[PDB]
RNA sequence: GGAGGUAUGACAA
RNA sequence: CGCGGGGUGGAGCAGUCAGGUAGCUCGUCGGGCUCAUAACCCGAAGGUCGUAGGUUCAAAUCCUGCCCCCGCAA
RNA sequence: GUGGUGGCGAUAGCGAGAAGGAUACACCUGUUCCCAUGCCGAACACAGAAGUUAAGCUUCUUAGCGCCGAUUGUAGUGAAGGGUUUCCCUUUGUGAGAGUAGGACGUCGCCACG
RNA sequence: UGAGUGUUUGUACCACAUGUACAGGAUAGGUAGGAGCCGAUGAGACCGGAACGCUAGUUUCGGAGGAGGCGCUGGUGGGAUACUACCCUUGUGUUAUGAACCCUCUAACCCGCACCACUAAUCGUGGUGGGAGACAGUGUCAGAUGGGCAGUUUGACUGGGGCGGUCGCCUCCUAAAAGGUAACGGAGGCGCCCAAAGGUUCCCUCAGAAUGGUUGGAAAUCAUUCGAAGAGUGUAAAGGCAGAAGGGAGCUUGACUGCGAGACCUACAAGUCGAGCAGGGACGAAAGUCGGGCUUAGUGAUCCGGUGGUUCCGCAUGGAAGG
RNA sequence: AAGCGACUGUUUAUCAAAAACACAGGUCUCUGCAAAAUCGUAAGAUGAAGUAUAGGGGCUGACGCCUGCCCGGUGCUGGAAGGUUAAGAGGAUGGGUUAGCUUCGGCGAAGCUCAGAAUUGAAGCCCCAGUAAACGGCGGCCGUAACUAUAACGGUCCUAAG
RNA sequence: GGUAGCGGAGAAAUUCCAAACGAACUUGGAGAUAGCUGGUUCUCUCCGAAAUAGCUUUAGGGCUAGCCUCGGAAUUGAGAAUGAUGGAGGUAGAGCACUGUUUGGACUAGGGGCCCAUCUCGGGUUACCGAAUUCAGAUAAACUCCGAAUGCCAUUCAUUUA
RNA sequence: GAAGAGACGGAGCCGCAGCGAAAGCGAGUCUGAAUAGGGCGAAUGAGUAUGUAGUCGUAGACCCGAAACCAUGUGAUCUA
RNA sequence: CCUGAGUACGGCGGAACACGAGAAAUUCCGUCGGAAUCCGCGGGGACCAUCCCGCAAGGCUAAAUACUCCCUAGUGACCGA
RNA sequence: UACAUAGCUGAUUAGAGGUAGACGCAGAGAACUGAAACAUCUUAGUACCUGCAGGAAGAGAAAGAAAAUUCGAUUCCCUGA
């Protein structure tokens, strides 16, 4: 239910982040604005 | 075609709809693909289309067609939406529909004016027009009658190359299908044979499972008893190391080490026996995974003095005075079931609309309910349901507990109640509609094809319940066997 | 017309 | 004080594993049949499942305690 | 003298009582605008200056509450010993808490105005 | 371990046929040509049978017949017919092939069957009969069974040993006012949760008691006063917090990347804190805070595999395999 | 007079003479003759220079009266439809390479090579029946009588059977 | 004369197979292995321990650290002790200011009956049981408004030693 | 060449340059976007051949000591 | 025209190569199947292409190397019942 | 069983067997042990047994080693390590 999760830069398709979430409370595919060091900017990181 | 190590779960899911699936079929097998509601048949067809994010691996090198095709602009004409989905030959489609039973005038009507019968038939025409692609056929025989099913089975027997379909229709798959995938509970299975063979072999599996479980339970209880008794014996021997203070001389005991050694050997017997019991429990835990645990149902039938609940007199009904069936007179009394039947587009749902006053056509003849009569209602067009269930049951004045109870009795796992009706499978939406009906305190029940998108277990549940209670009901079905099991008052409307 | 064979009911009065 | 197995209408029992809203048989009560009784037939009553709480949309069931019964020990 | 703003373990505080508004602080009149109230212009915010300082706020009294707090003496205890050794005692040194005597209704500054 | 027959048939050629949506002269296979084309080398068109079949019919077989014909053009339909071929699905056949399977054969193999000879031999080798027979047996490979047999395993702590209990981690006491400190000493918890229960900005302060008030009670909710924490702090206990870490509302995602002087603890492996620098940001007017939560548990080596990326390597070279 | 074993016999050379072993008898089971079983790599041999009234194996153990119920489980025997079931045959396709094309990208014939699908494929397992002098097994609770006790009797649950 | 040890024979006891047979005897691998016991030989001098932590299929074994010895080296002489000074820390003691336990008394919500009144409605009393408040008195390893002596850390502080 | 010393024999060994997984760079290198910081190293410098002693490893490795295991063979003159 | 055929090779099962199937080249044994031959064949550590090197499936071949029951001549910081 | 072959007989030809408790090719092939247990693995292709032998044997004139366009049959010592 509570699962460990690799996020991913939608552009680079690079994972770049590890995190946690419920599936009940956070069923929709999580997203954030996180730093991609390969681009050295901030970018929409989407769960995968 | 190959599935390698596939795992998958929708974003909503707590659990894995698939966990390391490993199978292999081809374009040549006439394959069925069966399971209960909510197991992943349609999901799996999508994953074959690579329409979702499959973890693991899938191999194919072939073009697909998914029936039902996804359609927009339900307002526009049928010809328009069909051209928008896939181009084709108008005359070819006419040929297919006339080998089926519907006039091409339906093409130049709006797509929603049709019944589900003609919707299904026309999209099957679109299927049959295509030649090279690989058919994926999700529940074709639902919203369809004997003639359509017969001609479709004829086509699929004549079919040279392979296909895949999801049916829930036992005889229909038995006529045509060779290989079977079966999304059982907790695993996945592949056989060569028809659904009858699958029934037999799964019964054998369940028998074996239950018998072995009973063996293990019996033996483990035996071994636990014996372990406890050996243990008490050891303790009684340890008591011999010591005497009694009340009586003189009982002590001064010699070779307590040997006493304790022998007691230890007896405890070691007890422990060997306990370890055996634990191994047997480990064997037990592998069992009872592919079962269903069928359950009954209930029904909030609430009769009154009205021995006449509905009357119809000389009712001729249609649109634009193209009167749709010859005039009829009939009646629905208490504790009486009435099976209204006919072809597709014969006007059954139209009759229901005339009863409930929302008929946008032409009427001549009489149809009279009682004074303050309560209806429960299961329609052919339940798309309108939307949102969570704790809100559905507020829009529709219900008890949330009885609602979810009847759902779980129909066979929806309680992991699904957190989902939305937009997300649920068509069978699960259908179960929502049926559970609404069963939870509504009512005096007449009006069932417009409850049996389409359900499981064989659900067919059996409904038959057993309706034959047990025998309430007053109007019924519309194309599963003639079901209406034979229940009703004798059968009525065939026609033009 | 007739012959042989072919479930429970107290005791006494 | 501990270890096992029990507490479900008056009796005996399932259902407990797998939550889906209390049932099988006998018995009791009432009315019928009978000259009458038994049997038989038609009806009803009798339990939120030992108890105080949690979890849950929902608990006899899952969890936590508390109180009784049968074995051992004690 | 009032207002603002800081430091010192409230010895500063809490309560009660008296007086004052010169400027000041305040209440106070409203919602016109910036802005705001899971409702309210009560609070926030804005604008004003009819009225009263009643209250708040200042200054004074009060040792009632709370705070601080000795000296003496004791318990405890480091070291050195003794005894009749789960404890007790002796020499030396340190030394509470409690209970008080008593203090205490503020001290130190900076700035603006009168 | 070879000679056949037959069947189920797979494939491939080659000849055969059969193609009915709806409307429509009507049983319209697609395609182009198509208005010409056939007949005593037996027309028109009748009779009986056969195949298929949607039961309307098509075709053929045989009999009669002895001269004519079919269509265009036009209507419906997407498409109109006759006839030519390119032909295509479907199912009949010939032939060649490939497998599986049953029977038949004998010539391989076999006979602890007889007779003859070597030979005085119940061995054996040959020969002649007979029997079985391409099976068995043997070899290789594979599956099931296999204590018949073999090699091995079968914790520790412990007021002997054994059972019970415990083994990793967190909190308190024990623990003797630094830290540390044992016992099968006393008490409890953990093997997670939160997408806001984080961050920032702004704002707020609780529990209970008294009084009064409708259902409304002992007690819900409202109002005033009392109220220094007697509440709450996701979850145990301890410590701490009302300058909030507690509570509420906005904006977000710093629950960032590379790091990291220096310290604490430490046998080692590990663990803990960390200012500050750089990049790129959040909030806020700005100061400035933000490298998760209130602090301390929510976890486990290496080997081995899996997934993604990589400017790394690539057995002479280029790749690839594989690292 | 009692127990055990029917008996005569055999037995732990050197602590046990026995109620232990055997025994005749009984029963079950296997085996059609190149028997079955066994020794042995195999030849070969015993069995037998025998042939189901013979031989081997298990159990019981003279004689007499008997030998009850259970085939649900574990085995065995037989059966057979269906599913599943290895190697092997089968070879579809997919990667790697590259003649050549390219538009740089990239694609890619033949050959070779690395993995190899569908299909086919026995016994066996899941299944049906039988079998207990085969392995083994053979219950609880509640009431119920005209003194009291007790229960011929009844109810109920389970069992494969009690 | 025959059966020979991964075996034979066994009227079956773990029995016999050349005076010890749960697998003979002998030779070789072989100086098997032994975290186990026993032993390990002349002298003097300098210095001189530990029996503790952690981890360990580990617990009478081992590894690292700790404690010892020897050699080198450098460093604002750090080390040890005593004094002065300043700090952390909540122990013995004491106390009830919180958390629990607890005695007696005043009062009492509330809970008991008895009676009158009963629609069971309102009382009045056993100096009935008694929340809660308060007075006085106590108590604590897992209570602290308080709080030492000692011990600990540190001082380009002092003295004495090394 | 006395069973010698000694001569010849420079193949090879160590050290003088390290850093990084490696490509590769080089008193620098790696990490990193990075002249940042940090790690490892250099400017600080000394090693090598032989002997000798202490210690360790591989060989029985300090001496004795098992029951036991395996592979040949010998034994039925005892006893079954 | 010839230049070593049931051979090389491949599959299955096993071994030896330092190399324990591992990416496993190379060599050998059993079994079954099963090539071409000068524009040919094998290897260069899976494998393909290029290049290079070599030409199996037939045989022999001294020397340097190991050891001493023995014979002769001897030697020892080897023993001395 | 006719041709003959087998068989029998006679002349010929060369083998047997043990050494040297040592060396080396081949066949077959352990365990104790070590891994602090143990099964892969190790001990170890060792010990043992057997066959073939010769003074030596075995290997041996590239279907090679390399990457140099180069070395030129095996064996043995050092080194690589
Ligand atoms: N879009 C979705 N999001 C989340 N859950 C989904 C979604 N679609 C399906 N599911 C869930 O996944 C499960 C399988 O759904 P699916 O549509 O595959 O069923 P199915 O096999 O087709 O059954 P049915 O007989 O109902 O058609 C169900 O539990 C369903 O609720
Ligand atoms: N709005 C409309 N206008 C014209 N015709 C309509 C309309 N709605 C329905 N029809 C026609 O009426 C006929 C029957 O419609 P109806 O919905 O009653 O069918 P039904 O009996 O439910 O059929 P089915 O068995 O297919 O479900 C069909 O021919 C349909 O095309
Ligand atoms: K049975
Ligand atoms: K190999
Ligand atoms: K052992
Ligand atoms: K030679
Ligand atoms: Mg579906
Ligand atoms: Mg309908
Ligand atoms: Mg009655
Ligand atoms: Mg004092
Ligand atoms: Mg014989
Ligand atoms: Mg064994
Ligand atoms: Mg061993
Ligand atoms: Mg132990
Ligand atoms: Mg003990
Ligand atoms: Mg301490
Ligand atoms: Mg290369
Ligand atoms: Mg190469
Ligand atoms: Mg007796
Ligand atoms: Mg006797
Ligand atoms: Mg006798
Ligand atoms: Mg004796
Ligand atoms: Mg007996
Ligand atoms: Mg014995
Ligand atoms: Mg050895
Ligand atoms: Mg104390
Ligand atoms: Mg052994
Ligand atoms: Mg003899
Ligand atoms: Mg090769
Ligand atoms: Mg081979
Ligand atoms: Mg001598
Ligand atoms: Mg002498
Ligand atoms: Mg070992």
């Amino acid at each position: 239910m509570r699962v460990n999760i690799t996020l991913e830069c939608t552009s680079c398709k690079e994972r770049n982040y590890l995190t946690n979430k419920n599936k009940r409370n956070n069923p929709d595919r999580l997203e954030k604005q996180k730093y991609c060091p390969r681009e050295r900017k901030v970018t929409l990181h989407r769960e995968t | 075609i190959e599935l390698k190590q596939l795992s998958f779960a929708y974003d909503n899911q707590e659990a894995l709809l698939f966990d390391q699936a490993n199978i292999t079929m081809d374009t040549n097998w006439k394959l069925g693909l069966i399971g209960r509601n909510g197991r992943g048949k349609t999901t799996l067809l999508r994953l074959l289309q690579k329409q979702l994010d499959y973890q693991g691996e899938i191999l194919h090198q072939v073009d697909f067609v998914y029936f039902p095709q996804t359609v927009a602009e339900e307002q526009q004409l049928t010809y328009y939406v069909l051209q928008e989905v896939t181009s084709f030959e108008q005359w070819k489609l006419e040929r297919e529909l006339t080998l089926l039973n519907v006039d091409p005038e339906v093409l130049w009507r709006p797509f929603s004016s049709l019944s589900g019968g003609e919707k299904t038939k026309v999209l099957l025409g679109l299927l049959f027009i295509e030649e090279n692609a690989f058919p994926l056929i999700d529940q074709p025989t639902n919203h369809l009658d004997l003639a359509g099913r017969q001609q479709v089975a004829e086509y699929l027997k004549k079919k040279k190359h392979g296909f895949i379909l999801v049916s829930h229709d036992r005889a229909f798959v038995d006529e045509v299908v060779d290989h079977i995938l079966a999304i059982e509970k907790s695993q996945l299975t592949l056989y060569q044979g028809n659904f009858s063979i699958y029934e037999e072999q799964k019964k054998l599996r369940d028998a074996f499972e239950l018998a072995e479980n009973e063996k293990i339970k019996k033996e483990v209880n035996r071994l636990k008893e014996t372990a406890r008794k050996k243990a008490e014996w050891s303790m009684n021997r340890e008591g011999d190391k010591y005497g009694n203070a009340k009586e003189k001389g009982s002590g001064a005991i010699f070779d307590t080490g040997a006493i304790g050694a022998r007691a230890a050997r007896v405890m070691k017997r007890s422990k060997h026996i306990q370890q055996r019991a634990e191994t047997q429990l480990a064997e037990k835990e592998k069992l009872l995974k592919d079962l269903e645990y069928i359950d009954s149902l209930s029904m909030d039938y609430q009769p009154t003095h009205h021995k006449t609940l509905l009357t119809v007199e000389e009712l001729r009904l249609g649109y634009e005075k193209n009167w749709l069936f010859a005039p009829i007179s009939f009646s629905i009394n208490a504790g009486e079931i009435v099976g209204i039947t006919g072809k597709n587009g014969s006007g059954k749902s139209s009759l229901i609309q005339y009863l409930l006053d929302n008929f946008s056509g032409d009427s001549e003849g009489e149809a009279t309910l009682a004074h303050q009569l309560t209806i429960s209602y299961v329609r052919q067009d339940y798309e309108d349901n939307q949102g969570t269930l704790s809100e559905f049951a507020e829009k529709n004045q219900l008890d949330y507990t009885q609602f979810l109870n009847n759902l779980r009795k129909l066979g929806m796992e309680r992991a699904v109640f957190t989902n939305r009706i937009e997300q649920m499978s068509m069978g699960q939406r259908k179960k929502v509609e049926v559970a609404k009906s069963l939870s509504q305190s009512a005096e007449l029940y009006i069932w417009d094809q409850p049996l389409n998108y359900l499981d064989v277990f659900n067919h059996q549940q409904l038959e057993a319940l309706i034959l047990s209670v025998k309430p007053a009901m109007l019924v519309i079905e194309h599963d003639a066997h079901f209406m034979k099991k229940i009703t004798d008052k059968k009525i065939v409307l026609k033009s």
